[PDB]
């Protein structure tokens, strides 16, 4: 099995620094060229660096020439980016992928340049009247992602959790809710379970009505 | 070398047949690709010098040239393949990316139910107050939602979100909230959510009166 995760990113800062790492599994990064490339959210794929880790060339883009730094450890087989002067114009997904056309790739990482800081979320529940709907409320909350589950798994049909909004408080929220019978209301227990990583809040909340 | 994509926009039905256009503005030779990315995700690889198909893909897809005018097609469509493709020449540095061209799933018209959510007793305390309107499993993505406070019809206090299209049956679900100071929430009894949809004959309204 072949596999690339990226690690590093999260909250940065306007002009601060942030180091990215790329670890390759079931073949050498030696053998083919290191790829970065991020995409904003809902913006497109835009490529940021290459490397050839057996000589160390960098190749970079001209929108980050100069503040970034992509090199290799052909021994620890990943690879790495040094991000400096970072700017809200940075912040995107950050891919990693290799080589010739880019076949497999890594789920990625969030890098966020803004002055916001770290906030946990607040949860609120969403119960049906009188089929029936019944949600959770995942309140002012900052930086992405932040996991919702429901029934901690068990419960998946008729579940839709909505995209976050930017609030105009520079904060995020979001919704989720799932279709129940109406019947299932008395009898049955409901319970969303939110996970925001950057603020290690976890929180389970049962719906009532 | 800067790549365009055409169309931005698509909504084929499935079965139907889908052709993507990507003009190269300068020679790239058949050094391009054809990849799709679901929502977030990761962009897979689809198309590789621009005529032969990945190991693992359906034939469905396909990859030709007349030029710098490369164009993939989709022979049969499925409902499995809501995603958006791009195209990525890598004859010089930088390789260079598609705008994308986000596909949609055409499908009957199925009109939305509703349901209204009052304030949580514990965001009352907090000092805010929203009010969630949900539009349940309809298509097509166009509605109009409106707010009616003590019936006064309100304006730019509302923030809408949809989910991406149903993977089985090709429908959106959206949430329009209603964000106000709990001060305000406790002034005016009528909360009332209205709906009109192409699916729906006349605009359903769903509504709450507080100390229901
Ligand atoms: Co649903
Ligand atoms: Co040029």
């Amino acid at each position: 099995e072949v596999q690339l995760v990226e690690s590093g990113g999260g909250l940065v800062q306007p002009g601060g620094s942030l180091r990215l790492s790329c670890a390759a599994s079931g073949f050498n990064i030696k053998d083919t060229y290191i790829h970065w490339v991020r995409q904003a959210p809902g913006k497109g794929l835009e490529w940021v660096a290459r490397i050839y880790p057996t000589n160390g060339y960098t190749r970079y883009a001209d929108s980050v020439k100069g503040r970034f730094t992509i090199s290799a450890d052909t021994s620890k087989n990943t690879a790495y980016l040094q991000m400096n002067s970072l700017r809200a114009e940075d912040t995107a997904v950050y891919y990693c992928s290799r080589w010739y056309a880019m076949d497999y790739w890594g789920q990625g990482t969030l890098v966020t340049v803004s002055s916001a800081s770290t906030k946990g979320p607040s949860v609120f529940p969403l119960a049906p009247s009188s089929t029936a709907a019944l949600g959770c409320l995942v309140k002012d909350y900052f930086p992405e992602p932040v996991t919702v589950s429901w029934n901690s798994g068990a419960l998946t049909s008729g579940v839709h959790t909505f995209p976050c909004v930017l609030q105009s408080s520079g904060l995020y929220s979001l919704s989720s809710v799932v279709t129940v019978p109406s019947s299932s209301l008395g009898t049955q227990t409901y319970i969303c379970n939110v996970n925001h990583k950057p603020s290690n809040t976890k929180v389970d909340k049962k719906v009532e009505p | 070398i800067q790549m365009t994509q055409s169309p931005s926009s698509l909504s084929a039905s499935v079965g139907d047949r889908v052709t993507i256009t990507c003009r190269a503005s300068q020679d790239v030779n058949t050094a391009v690709a054809w990849y799709q990315q679901k929502p977030g995700k990761a962009p897979k690889l689809l198309i590789y010098s621009a005529s032969f198909l990945y190991s693992g893909v359906p034939s469905r897809f396909s990859g030709s040239r007349s030029g710098t005018d490369f164009t993939l097609t989709i022979s049969s469509l499925q409902p499995e393949d809501f995603a958006t493709y791009y195209c990525q020449q890598h004859y010089t540095t930088p390789p260079t990316f598609g705008q994308g061209t986000k596909v949609e799933i055409k499908r009957t018209v199925a009109a939305p139910s509703v349901f209204i959510f009052p304030p949580s007793d514990e965001q009352l305390k907090s000092g805010t107050a929203s009010v969630v309107c949900l539009l349940n499993n309809f298509y097509p993505r166009e509605a109009k939602v409106q707010w009616k406070v003590d019936n006064a019809l309100q304006s730019g206090n509302s923030q809408e979100s949809v989910t991406e299209q149903d993977s089985k049956d090709s429908t959106y679900s959206l949430s329009s909230t209603l964000t106000l100071s709990k001060a305000d929430y406790e002034k005016h009894k009528v909360y009332a959510c209205e709906v009109t949809h192409q699916g729906l004959s006349s605009p359903v309204t769903k509504s709450f009166n507080r100390g229901e």
